[PDB]
């Protein structure tokens, strides 16, 4: 009865130590309630956005102020709701318990454990409202964040600091891009000091249970589920949870970069934010505008997404990471809220649809895509090898335009042609498949030279996958020089040259012909 | 105690009750009407309170006939409709009264409409290979087991006769309990839905409940809560599988907007009602299969003028995992099942679950559809002649293929005399194969129009 | 030598096809938006 003394113990701990005061406060009553919201009068004196208390136990904040009201939000069950309740003045402005205990576990947008798994523990309180870091704080950026997507680190670049824009429509693959980010730094992980360790979070705002717990359960099976956590609002919850649950990650986060941990908020979805705010302003009785919306919305949107930012050397040199992800329809960006995030931001990766539809699965479009910060965030080895596929791949394309009806051109033309075609059938890759820098930086130094231009286009990838594996497993100097240096050496070039002419010598697919 | 009524106006009453009497949200409440031909019982539900001790109000009954000072009484209880097993084999309105017998079922006990979603603690995908007789469905978008299934399109694309064929193929093999849910259908749809059902011994196994149009706001927004509270009734102790259909899913966010609009709330874009999200994303979380229980729903949503960018269809995409579109150009072409191949997807096909086969016939399809899509314009203006002998033997390719995919079904019989046809899955993934290859160009236009099997192409083939 | 400045000047007559359809649609698009935007404050002000 060890486990039954414990308790034993416990209980009668708690039960000896009951202790309570008689302290007067204002206490207001409700007016009238319904559609979500409801009206409380008789509170002389309360702070904006106070966290006001209920007699059933459920809570709500105040928005509205008035010379005889006071609006309210209700936030948890609604039904409960009627003419006559008392409400309490409670506390101050809502804040956020935040720790280190919340690694691998599902918490409530207000910070409660809706996991099976038991209560955790708290360290600090942290308000939601506190300025940035000013403009005196601040650092050039300058770090390798890998993403483990050979496009996307080969197109367009991604440090720490650098708030990143994914736009997509629908079904296109941005959340597989997502979790294979999130899943990449499991190596990086494993290392000992916490110069390379990250910890990630992950936001789901307006989605169904059943595919966060596939999500959940993808990223348990990654083995990435030790360094996370998850907060999840579904659609089954109120508008307050999926309007407030973007500021609770965004403080969890921020406590962790302010003491010098790199972190990488990842938010799901920001249209469904905009509605629930949309839907709560039309229902407090608010002017509106342009769309139905209100006129500070774009506001809102700059009070979330400026909070990360690189830090300088003086204060620890943390770092945060925003991955913001919005759904576009019919292929159209002139709409309201992409073009105000469009112009808070800066870099874009376009998911177009059409490309998805076949051939590439990355279907990443290349003429529209951009990355400021560019070459400062680089890897030289990378950026020596790059070659400048830019313009070669353009060219192709234009090329490749008139080259279809057209047997007879100019031989360089020809060669440029199929040189573009080979290097996009290069591009593509498979899902659930991170790759490390080393490898890519082999396949694209295989790609630039013009190694593999004897090689028919219909069977290249399968071709280049088993060279890899060969090259992992009879050499392993040229990824320890690689990783040791970060720098090609023309002598691992020679020796690289060797390799792949002697493996080259041995592989057939179909009908083929190894040549010089 | 008792209140009265100070105004009426369209279908929402607003009433006045004495100091601490007023109830809470959500209860049923009885007026008396009295008239020498129209008399009735006039049910309502309280929606909002006004203050001052006043509470406004829907009703579920026309409000034709009414007169101000008639006192309104209280029942201090939410809406309820008996359940049980007795329940099958009958048809119910959405107050629960059964039509068939007026005095049946009336002993049973009962249950509240309003519920609470499971808890999110008991969730598990479902993953599962459930495979139909349909060529188009087995191949591009295969249907999961105990997931949701849903269609598309405008109106008069043929989506009922689709969903009548799925479950006149599915019940004769189903060892459940089936639910049918009506929200908006024409009435002789409904008749003729009974008859057939009367035709086999399968109406004994299911239950029928449905509301028209015709009918005030009130009834069309409330069917839907009492078949789902039936359903998890059946599911929730007798721990069996369970089928349901819904009819429609526009109809009562089209009635929710209509009361809205009364209700004095301001409007929004597209002159929706506000905070129509969280209806129905609080709606579709019931429709849900637990760990050791299984329920598969399917259902059809209407679109307004074939417009995907209105914001309802948009926001219902979301909570669906298999789906299938109609388009109109097909319908207009002449193919019979008008599906889209390009735009509709699934959520278990993949590589990693099923054969690899699969995926590459679908893969190849997909891309030869999708350039003969973008070569369309320069074969219509400049014509055949001006293509390549590739880009002629894709367009080939492509017309042989976008026939083959028609198929005949028995539902077809009362419209035409050609009787029903079945194919496995196997053969289907063959013939595609073939086909794909390119060893069956020589047959005519003809003979890839309307064909089951592979068998029956082939006796077409010597009829020519 | 016939053949060639028929397509130039196809191309060149199939420009100002493209620009007037864009003209075109950006007008519609202007209209509807102020149409939609004007109906909506209409019936929020009314009330
Ligand atoms: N590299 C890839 N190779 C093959 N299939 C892929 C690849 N990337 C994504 N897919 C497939 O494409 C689909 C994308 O699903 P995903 O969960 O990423 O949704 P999404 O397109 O981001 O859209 P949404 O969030 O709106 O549901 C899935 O069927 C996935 O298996
Ligand atoms: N497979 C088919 N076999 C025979 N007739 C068909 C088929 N598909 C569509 N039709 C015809 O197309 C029309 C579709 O009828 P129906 O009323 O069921 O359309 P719907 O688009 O599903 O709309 P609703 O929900 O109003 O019933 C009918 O005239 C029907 O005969
Ligand atoms: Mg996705
Ligand atoms: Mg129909």
């Amino acid at each position: 009865t060890i486990s039954a003394a414990d308790i034993e113990g416990a209980i009668e701990d708690y039960v000896s130590s009951f202790s309570a005061d008689t302290e007067r406060e204002e206490i207001g009553t409700v007016i009238d309630a319904g559609d979500g919201i409801a009206h409380v009068e008789g509170l002389p004196s309360v702070m904006t956005q106070e966290l006001l208390e209920f007699p059933g136990g459920v809570l709500g904040v105040a928005l509205n102020l008035d010379e005889h009201s006071v609006g309210a939000v209700i936030l948890g069950e609604f039904e409960k709701i009627e003419e006559g309740q008392q409400v309490k003045r409670t506390g101050e402005v809502l804040s956020v318990p935040v720790g280190d205990a919340f690694l691998g576990r599902v918490v409530n947008p207000l910070g409660q454990p809706i996991d099976g798994q038991g209560d955790i523990a708290a360290e600090t309180r942290r308000a939601l409202e506190l300025q940035a870091p000013s403009v005196v704080q601040r650092q050039s950026v300058s770090e390798p964040l890998q993403t483990g997507i050979k496009a996307i680190d080969a197109m367009t670049p991604i440090g720490r600091g650098q708030r990143q824009l994914i736009i997509g429509d629908r079904k296109t693959g941005k959340t597989a891009v997502c979790v294979d980010t999130i899943l990449n730094q499991r190596e990086a992980w494993l290392t000992g000091d916490p110069k390379q360790q990250v910890r990630c979070v992950y936001v789901a705002i307006g989605q169904k249970g059943t595919t966060i717990a596939s999500v959940k359960r993808a990223l348990e099976e990654g083995g990435a589920m030790e360094y996370t956590t998850i907060v999840a609002a579904p659609a089954s919850d109120a508008a307050g949870f999926k309007w407030l649950a973007p500021y609770t990650g965004s403080a969890i986060g921020q406590h962790w970069m302010y003491n010098g941990k790199h972190v990488l908020i990842v938010f799901d979805d920001l249209s469904k934010q905009a509605d629930a705010y949309r839907a709560i302003s039309l229902l407090l009785r608010r002017p509106p505008g342009r769309e139905a919306f209100p006129g500070d919305v774009f506001y809102l949107h700059s009070r979330l997404l400026e909070r990360c930012a690189k830090l300088s050397d003086e204060l620890g040199g943390g770092s945060m990471t925003g991955l913001p992800i919005i759904e576009t329809k019919a292929n159209d960006i002139s709409a309201f809220i992409p073009t105000n995030v469009i112009s808070i931001t800066d870099g874009q990766c376009f998911l177009e649809s059409d490309l998805f539809n076949q051939g590439v699965r990355p279907a990443i479009n290349v003429g529209v895509s951009v990355s400021r910060v560019g070459g400062a965030a680089q890897i030289k080895a990378m950026k020596e090898v790059a070659g400048s596929l830019r313009l070669d791949l353009s060219q192709y394309r234009e090329l490749e335009a008139f080259a279809a009806f057209a047997s007879d051109l100019d031989a360089a033309s020809k060669a440029q042609l199929d040189r573009g075609a080979r290097l996009v059938e290069l591009l593509k890759q498979p899902q659930y498949s991170p790759l490390a820098v080393e490898e890519q930086v082999v396949a694209i130094f295989l790609g630039t030279q013009g190694h593999l231009d004897s090689v028919p286009v219909e069977d290249v990838q399968r071709f280049e996958s088993e060279l890899l594996e060969h090259v992992k497993a009879s050499h392993s100097d040229i990824f320890d020089g690689i990783r040791e240096t970060k720098k090609l050496s023309e002598e691992a070039e020679e020796k690289l040259v060797s390799v792949i002419n002697e493996f080259k010598k041995g592989f057939q697919a179909s009908d083929g012909s190894s040549v010089v | 105690t008792a209140g009265r009524v100070v105004r009426i106006t369209g279908p929402v009453v607003d009433v006045e009750f004495p100091r601490g009497s007023v109830p809470e949200l959500f209860n049923a409440l009885h007026a008396e009407i009295t008239f020498g031909a129209l008399a009735k019982t006039l049910t309502l539900e309280v929606a909002q309170h006004l203050g001052d001790s006043l509470v406004r109000c829907i009703s579920m009954q026309p409000t034709d006939g009414l007169v101000r000072g008639v006192e309104v009484t209280d029942t201090g209880a939410s809406i309820s409709v008996p359940v049980g097993d007795g329940v099958k084999g009958h048809v119910f309105n959405a107050l629960g009264d059964c039509l068939d017998d007026p005095g049946y079922g009336k002993d049973f006990e009962h249950w509240s409409i309003h519920r609470k979603p499971p808890a999110f603690s008991d969730l598990e995908p479902r993953t599962e290979m459930l495979e139909t007789g349909l060529k188009v469905v087995d191949l591009l978008t295969p249907y999961v087991r105990g997931g949701k299934i849903a269609l598309f399109g405008g109106a008069g694309v043929g989506k009922t006769v689709l969903i009548q064929e799925m479950i006149n193929r599915i019940a004769r093999n189903f060892g459940g309990t089936s639910v049918f849910a009506g929200v908006g259908e024409r009435t002789r749809e409904g008749n003729d839905l009974w008859v057939e059902l009367a035709d086999a011994n399968v109406l004994k196994d299911t239950a029928l409940v449905f509301g028209q149009m015709d009918e005030p706001p009130g009834t069309r927004m409330r069917v839907a809560l009492s078949a789902l509270t039936m359903a998890e009734f059946f599911r929730d102790e007798q721990g069996q599988d369970v089928l349901l259909f819904i009819d429609n899913i526009f109809r009562f966010t089209q009635a929710g907007s209509e009361v809205s609009t009364l209700l004095g709330r301001m409007p929004s874009a597209v002159g929706y009602q506000p905070t129509l999200a969280d209806e129905m994303g609080e709606l579709q979380e019931r429709i849900t299969s637990t760990r050791g229980r299984s329920i598969t729903s399917m259902q059809a949503v209407y679109v307004p003028a074939d417009d995907y960018t209105d914001p309802a269809p948009a926001t219902t995409f979301a909570h669906l995992d298999a789906t299938t579109e109609l388009s109109r150009a097909v319908f207009s072409k002449g193919i019979f099942p008008a599906v889209d191949p390009l735009a509709s997807s699934s959520t278990i096909l993949d590589p990693a679950i099923v054969g690899d086969e699969h995926y590459r016939v679908a893969q190849e399809v997909i891309r030869i559809l999708q350039r003969y899509k973008d070569l369309q314009d320069i074969i219509a203006i400049l014509g055949i002649d001006e293509l390549s002998e590739e880009d002629k033997q894709l367009v080939n390719r492509a017309r042989r293929i976008e026939r083959f995919l028609s198929q005949n079904m028995m539902a077809a019989e009362q419209f035409t005399g050609q009787p029903g046809s079945t194919v496995p899955l196997k053969e289907t993934i063959e013939a595609f194969d073939k086909l794909t290859k390119g060893e069956f160009d020589h047959l005519p236009e003809q003979a890839f129009f309307l064909i089951g099997g592979l068998d029956d192409l082939a006796k077409k083939a010597e009829s020519l | 030598a016939s053949r060639r400045r028929a397509m130039k000047s196809a191309t060149d007559n199939a420009d100002d096809l493209i620009k007037a359809l864009t003209l075109a649609a950006n007008r519609e698009r202007q209209a509807q938006i102020t149409q939609e935007i004007s109906e909506i404050v209409g019936g929020a002000n009314a009330l």
